[PDB]
């Protein structure tokens, strides 16, 4: 919910299928109170039991798809203002895209007995949870900054941390995923030597991901010492359902942009400063 | 010096289809340095191409065959009868998958 | 295979056959196994036996 | 810079100030989009001399079935995100006040419902509901030239 | 540095020359810069340097 | 400017009817080309004054019009919306509006939408003296009103001309072609 | 659009097979004149030709 | 960093000052033209000055620069394929390189393909210039720019024409070749780029053509004589034989 | 799997021929 | 294995470079005759024996592949190349190089391709005595072996 | 295939999504095709190790 | 992607939309034949598997 209401409010445009969304998050959420054997796969209920689970663990991907679908269809055909906001948007949905491929693996009942309580069922627990849950609510955080803290936010440390953040998380979930696929089992002290690479590559990517979240806290530092007014790209115009609106709010553009881009060396001063910038000739005239 | 033989001197500003290199960023008369320009998406569209597509679709099985080609699959070399030994399969989890 | 646990629910996870007995107590797991490959293979406990 | 002839302007919409034609040539807008919006300003009578700001988006003259010449503006709106909405009590574009309670009176927002009966056709710019649909897939399509058109067919026996 | 001096000169030559028009025309255009005693002079304080 | 003056005496000039020809030749409710020649200019330059040139006759949009005998036009171009006429069974003399906006979404009959959209084209009401099943026109763009002057097949090999047309039904067929290949190699 | 010299040369060769007053005269000459190697005359004008000028 | 001193920074200063100063936007012009003839201008308030479709007068699939580097692509995937050379594995990685560079020669004949001038006309008070243009995908764009940014290039195109003087039509009107003019800012789709050169090409139809001559001077044209076509005869995105 | 999931089946794979003597 | 038919190749074209003798040649010869008339020729599905039929497609695939499609894989080089330079010299695609210089090349490298896997195919063919193919196999293989003094299997 | 089969494409692009996206499917079939190409000939080559 | 980062920024190509509400009816059976397909591949293999 949190990336939707991200997403329409930049690109200016109406969401792709709100009731269907809305229906599929429902229908989800009572689906979800039938996939309880799905984790104890292992635990060696009878046959029917595992055949159900299984059966209802497969047909939970289908209100995903659609959700998936509507997020990439809204997101064209759309007017883009692009914001600190999307690209977090942009990292959860990509997130959420693996994290889909890994858990319908996981599903299949032989592919889980190779793999079940191990590093890939690791990796698939924290990039559903601490790649996209957690990339949602800083974007949503990123969206919500102004009303939230009282000023703008930081661009440079703010996209600092959305770049260091975003990485870090493939970083640690790719090695992890390595492991898995190598059958490295969860919860373990030690591992073989066999298993260190992949391990070193797995911490590397935490402590990046650390460097991330205090990339995160000199950002709010540095906003919080900005102390500069926020104004909404839409300008009370979040929808150019009319011609006049359009109109007004380009009108409203241009004359704002005017105004700001004020005290600027015009282009051709600038061109010639730039031209004449060398200045360091050995012999004259 | 004034006088260079086999460089004709210059007279006035020369049409841009002199150039050697087309430039990215542009200057928007209100003083703006525009980056994103149609000159831009162009430049921007090359290079997509290998990342997006390109070797996502040939990274693994160029890696397959050069390892097959040069490794021989990674094979231990003292076997007793191909007929009646463990077939060494080459590389099948892609590399350049996620998963 | 009667795979059955005497003190707390351990496994016998043989990644080479790909295999996860989750010997649980009480438990009388018969599980089958064919073994289609002349090898030997290694494993562990796949669940935190304490 | 593209700034057309007022006069143009005013040929174009009979019945346009031509001082609003300066005004509107001013704005910066290329020659058919000036024209389109002196068009909708003498079509819906609107002043364009108003700033945008954050109490009213755009200003407007009517006059009512009563004949009463009144003024109508047009406020912002929020893309269903009151708390994104910069609750403004001043002609700026900056969201500088922060009040502490969204409703200090208690009163909370009233959505009005328009009932089925007591509701007449759309009126307010309707021709262009489906326009966006509608030039998205005209542009996705190449037309055969008139030029190849067959005309002056045989017409249908029952027509 | 020497790559400094070197552009320097370049430029230099490009506002007193019109750019090259072929190949030949480069190279002849980099050898009259290559022979510019500016761009010798250039090219010791920026050794200094 | 002034050698330009010279050039004035030997240049013509040449008419720019081009691939669109003449519409008031085609469209009965287009009215038949004028000429204006501007008024003489005003001496001042008011802020409160209006535009005094001559004014061009008002024709509103009709919400129908009749169905011209084979030689109707479109007025603004429509949706494609398909490449394959409709054999829809008319009852005689049941006036039904053929539809020319193009999107809409009661098939042949017009749906109203119409006058929702920015377009030109109305919906134009037919009746046919003799009931079956006629082959009403969906390609839009048929010279006979009602009916389908097979010219789906005209656009159609136009947008094979064109080379975006081409692209995408070559893309297309090559990947039926594709599809096929791999059938063939299945077996190996 | 493809090779105006060898235009120019269908053009003399067909006077030659005509039989015209020059015919085996002109096409020599045209002949004489045949190297190895004709250029590109047909330079596009929005196409880039400093860049490109080695290949021409 | 103000405290060392350079006499051509102090001269660089004090000419951005008189340009700040003196060069204003509003500028008096000097170059007008009468023309010969009263101009009737269509229900846009437009007339036409030349019409072309370069794309059906263009060779598309079979050009001259990419057509050696598109076919020669065969030749190094094969070299890589069988690696005749029995090189090592960095060296055929390296030899694939060519074949995933070669849409660069065509995609920039192409995007250059759109440059061209498709339609131009000149609209009522003669100082912006409408020029409308499709992008090979069929992308029709059009751009309204001023009277005062075109200068002429020469025929050869190696040099900037002189912006008076210049003969670059037959008697008639016809256009004597396929003329190269530069603009200084063109606004593309909103977005303005710098130093663009446009092509019209000969088979275009220069109707008339004194104003279009008028166009490639730069000279600002009085539009006193002005009559009005009342004919909508131009459907939107009316289909045209350039496609 | 699928009808088509492997897209191509080895039909040439022959039965290993024994070559005891 | 892989490694096998690595070290074949390897040993193939060793011995390719090192020179192609006399009695070798004919050999050669009777071994590519042999090949072409019995497989390379002969529809594998024509034989009686399933196994037969079986080991024969083997050889024919393995005979389409490396001989007939590296030969048409350098006879595409050598057209690409003459091409390049034609379409060089007329500034323009010309169409006829590539079809004749691909069939000259195809033509020209069809020999030496079937010059140096000539002693690997024919390994293809020891089916055994059991069937026609393998007696025929074993019949040329003796008179190979007369000729050239050795003692092959 | 795509809005050629539908009667009324308009009606079925909404009755889809009300969204365009017609060439990008087209440029994306065509070089989808020819880029799949080369993974089905690796599979290829896998499976026939897998089966021998 | 290429197409929202070519044309669909406010200096390129922006698009005024006028949707008031959707009207989509078999939008997502229709896309849903792609989770169905990767569904049936994965029971089928399981199935053959176990
Ligand atoms: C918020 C977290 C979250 C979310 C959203 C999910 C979502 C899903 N999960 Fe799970 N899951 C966990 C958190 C989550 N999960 C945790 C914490 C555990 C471990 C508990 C423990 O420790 O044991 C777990 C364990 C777990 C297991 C067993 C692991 C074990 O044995 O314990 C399984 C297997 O059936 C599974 C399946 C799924 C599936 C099928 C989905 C589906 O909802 C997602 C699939 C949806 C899609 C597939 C749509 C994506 C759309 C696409 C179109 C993808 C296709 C794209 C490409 C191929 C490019 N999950
Ligand atoms: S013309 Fe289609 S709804 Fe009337
Ligand atoms: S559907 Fe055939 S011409 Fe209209
Ligand atoms: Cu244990
Ligand atoms: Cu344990
Ligand atoms: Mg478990």
């Amino acid at each position: 919910g949190f990336i939707n209401m991200i997403v329409p409010h930049n690109n200016t445009r109406r969401v792709a299928s709100k009731h269907h969304m809305i229906w599929a998050i429902y229908v989800m959420a009572y689906m979800g109170y039938l996939v309880w054997g799905h984790h104890m796969y292992l635990v060696g209920l009878d046959h029917r039991s595992r055949t159900m689970y299984s059966t209802i663990t497969i047909m939970i991907s289908m209100p995903a798809t659609i959700k998936v679908v509507n997020w990439t269809l809204s997101l064209v055909n759309g007017a883009l203002k692009i914001d600190l906001p999307f690209l977090f948007s942009m990292s959860f949905l990509l997130l959420f895209l693996v994290a889909g491929f890994t858990g319908m693996w996981l599903s299949h009942v032989s592919l889980n007995v190779s793999m079940h309580d191990t590093f890939y069922v690791v990796a698939h627990f924290h990039i559903m949870l601490s790649g996209a849950a957690m990339t949602g609510i800083f974007s949503g955080i990123y969206y919500y900054f102004n009303a939230l803290f009282g000023v703008k936010y930081s661009r440079m440390f703010g996209y600092m941390h959305l770049i260091y953040y975003s990485g870090g998380q493939w970083v640690a979930f790719v090695p992890l995923f390595y492991l898995g696929f190598s059958g490295m089992p969860r919860r373990i002290h030690d591992y073989p030597v066999v298993f260190m690479g992949w391990h070193s590559m797995s911490t590397t990517g935490h402590f990046i991901t650390l460097v991330g979240i205090i990339f995160f806290f000199l950002m709010m530092f540095d906003s919080h010492i900005e102390r500069r007014a926020s104004t909404s790209t839409t300008l009370g115009l979040p929808r150019w359902y009319k011609r006049i609106s359009y109109y007004i709010f380009k009108i409203r553009y241009l004359q704002h942009t005017k105004s700001k881009m004020n005290g600027i060396p015009g282009s051709t001063v600038r061109l010639m400063l730039i031209n004449r910038h060398f200045v360091e000739y050995e012999v004259y005239e | 010096p004034n006088n260079i033989k086999g460089l004709i001197p210059k007279t006035c500003r020369l049409p841009a289809t002199r150039n050697w290199y087309r430039r990215t960023s542009s200057f928007e008369r209100n003083g703006f340095f525009n980056i994103h320009t149609p000159v831009l998406n162009t430049k921007m569209i090359p290079w997509l191409l290998f990342i997006v597509l390109t070797w996502g679709w040939s990274s693994f099985q160029i890696g397959g065959y050069n390892y097959e080609r040069f490794d021989d699959n990674g094979e231990r070399r003292n076997t007793l009868y191909w007929k009646l030994s463990p077939v060494e399969f080459p590389q099948s989890k892609l590399w350049n998958r996620p998963s | 295979l009667i795979t059955n646990s005497y003190d707390i629910v351990h496994s016998w996870f043989i990644p080479g056959l790909g295999i996860k007995l989750d010997c649980v107590p009480g438990r009388s797991t018969h599980h089958t196994f064919f073994i289609d490959n002349v090898g030997f293979y290694y494993g562990q406990c796949a669940e935190i036996c304490g | 810079y593209c700034q057309m002839d007022p006069e143009e302007i005013m040929r174009r919409v009979p019945g346009i100030t031509r001082k609003e034609a300066e005004f509107i040539t001013k704005l910066g807008l290329s020659p058919q989009e000036q024209v389109d919006f002196a068009y909708i300003a003498y079509n819906i009578g609107l002043d364009i001399f108003y700033f945008t700001n954050q109490m009213f988006v755009a200003r407007q003259v009517v006059t009512n079935s009563k004949g009463e010449k009144v003024e109508v503006l047009w406020n912002a709106q929020c893309y269903e995100d009151i708390a994104q909405l910069n609750v403004g009590f001043a002609p700026v574009l900056e969201s500088v006040d922060y009040h502490w309670e969204i409703f200090l009176w208690a009163d909370p927002p009233i959505k009005p419902n328009n009932d089925f009966d007591l509701n007449v056709p759309c009126t307010w710019f309707e021709y262009e509901q489906e326009w966006w649909m509608e030039s998205c897939i005209q542009e996705d399509q190449f037309n055969l030239p008139e030029d190849e058109r067959p005309y002056n067919t045989p017409r249908n026996p029952h027509c | 540095e020497n790559i400094t001096a070197l552009v320097e000169n370049c430029k230099l030559l490009a506002t007193k020359y019109e750019k090259p028009q072929n190949l030949r025309q480069a190279a002849t255009f980099m050898k009259e810069v290559f022979k510019l005693e500016n761009y010798r002079k250039a090219v010791w304080n920026r050794s200094q340097y | 400017m002034s050698a330009i003056l010279k050039r004035a005496a030997k240049y013509k000039r040449v008419s720019s009817i081009l691939c669109e020809g003449e519409a008031h030749l085609r469209d009965p409710f287009t009215p038949p080309p004028v000429i204006l020649k501007p008024p003489a200019p005003r001496k001042d330059k008011k802020p409160d004054d209006i535009t005094d040139f001559p004014a061009q006759k008002l024709i509103p949009l009709p919400e129908s019009i009749p169905y011209q005998e084979g030689k109707y036009r479109p007025a603004s171009i429509p949706m494609v919306a398909g490449f394959f006429p409709y054999n829809c069974y008319l009852q005689q003399g049941k006036v039904y509006s053929w539809c020319s906006c193009g999107i809409s979404q009661s098939g042949p009959w017009c749906d109203g939408l119409c006058n929702s959209v920015v377009t030109r084209c109305r919906p134009v009401v037919f009746n046919v003296s003799q009931s079956g099943y006629y082959k009403i026109c969906n390609c839009k763009f048929s010279a006979n009103a009602p009916f389908c002057n097979n010219t789906h097949r005209k656009m159609v090999r136009y947008h094979h001309q064109t080379h975006r047309g081409f692209y995408e039904i070559w893309g297309a067929a090559l990947f039926v072609l594709g599809w096929v290949y791999m059938g063939f190699n299945y077996y190996t | 659009a493809y090779d105006p010299e060898l235009v120019r040369l269908e053009k003399l060769k067909a006077r030659v097979l005509l039989e015209e007053e020059g015919a085996l005269l002109e096409y020599a000459h045209f002949i004489s004149k045949r190297p190895y190697n004709k250029p590109y005359e047909k330079w596009g004008v929005s196409e880039e030709h400093v860049k490109q000028q080695i290949l021409g | 960093l103000n405290h060392v001193q350079n006499m051509l920074e102090e001269n660089l200063k004090y000419d951005a000052q008189k340009y700040n100063d003196e060069v204003a936007v509003i500028q008096k012009t000097s170059r007008i033209y009468k023309p010969t003839y009263t101009i009737e201008f269509n229900r846009e308030g437009e007339v036409l000055v030349y019409s072309a479709d370069p794309i059906k007068n263009s060779v598309v699939y079979f050009k001259y620069p990419y057509v050696l580097y598109e076919a020669a692509i065969p030749l190094f995937i094969w070299a890589w394929i069988y690696n005749p050379l029995e090189l090592s594995k960095n060296a055929v990685n390296s030899l694939l390189i060519y074949p995933n560079i070669a849409w660069i020669p065509r995609m920039w004949y192409w995007r250059s393909l759109q440059y061209k001038i498709q339609k131009m006309y000149l609209l009522r008070g003669g100082k912006v210039a409408k020029i409308e243009t499709q992008s090979l995908a069929g992308d029709r764009f059009t751009s309204w720019v001023e009277t005062y940014q075109f200068h002429p290039l020469t025929q050869d195109q190696k040099n900037f024409d002189n912006q008076d003087n210049a003969e670059f039509l037959e008697d008639e009107g016809q256009l004597k070749y396929e003329l190269g003019v530069q603009l200084d800012n063109l606004q593309e789709m909103g977005t303005t780029s710098q130093d663009i050169v446009i092509n019209f090409m000969k088979e275009g139809t220069v109707h008339h053509p004194e104003l279009f001559e008028a166009i490639v001077k730069g000279y600002n044209i009085d539009t006193s004589d002005y009559v009005i076509n009342t004919a909508n005869n131009l459907r939107a995105r009316e289909g045209n034989h350039n496609h | 799997m699928a009808l088509f999931f492997m897209a191509n089946t080895a039909i040439s794979v022959p039965s290993v021929l024994d070559t005891s003597p | 294995s892989c490694t096998t038919r690595r070290f074949i190749d390897e040993k193939e074209k060793l011995e390719y470079s090192r020179g192609y003798n006399q009695q070798e040649l004919e050999a050669s010869k009777l071994r590519k005759d042999f090949v072409k008339k019995y497989i390379v020729d002969f529809d594998t599905t024509l034989y009686k024996t399933q196994v037969e039929r079986d080991w024969a497609y083997i050889a024919k695939r393995e005979y389409r592949y490396e001989v007939q499609l590296k030969s048409i894989g350098y006879g595409g080089a050598l057209a690409n190349a003459v091409l390049l330079w034609r379409i060089y010299a007329n500034k323009k695609m010309v169409f006829w190089p590539i079809p004749i210089v691909g069939a000259l090349g195809y033509l020209y490298f069809q020999p030496v391709f079937f010059q140096k896997s000539n002693k690997r195919f024919f390994d293809m063919c020891n089916v055994g005595e059991e069937y026609y193919l393998g007696r025929e196999r074993n019949k040329i293989l003796r008179e190979c072996n007369k000729i050239l003094n050795v003692e092959d299997f | 295939m795509g809005s050629v089969w539908f009667r009324n494409r308009y009606w079925w692009y909404r009755s889809l999504y009300d969204d365009y996206v017609a060439r990008e499917a087209k440029l994306a079939f065509g070089i989808a095709a020819f880029i799949w190409l080369p993974h089905y000939y690796w599979g290829i080559h896998l499976n026939r190790a897998f089966e021998v | 992607i290429l197409k929202v980062a070519r044309f669909r920024v406010l200096k390129m190509r922006p698009k005024i939309s006028t949707s008031y509400r959707p009207h989509g009816k078999w939008g997502d059976f229709l896309a849903c034949i792609i989770p169905l397909i990767w569904c049936i591949n994965i029971l089928t293999n399981s199935n053959l598997i176990l």
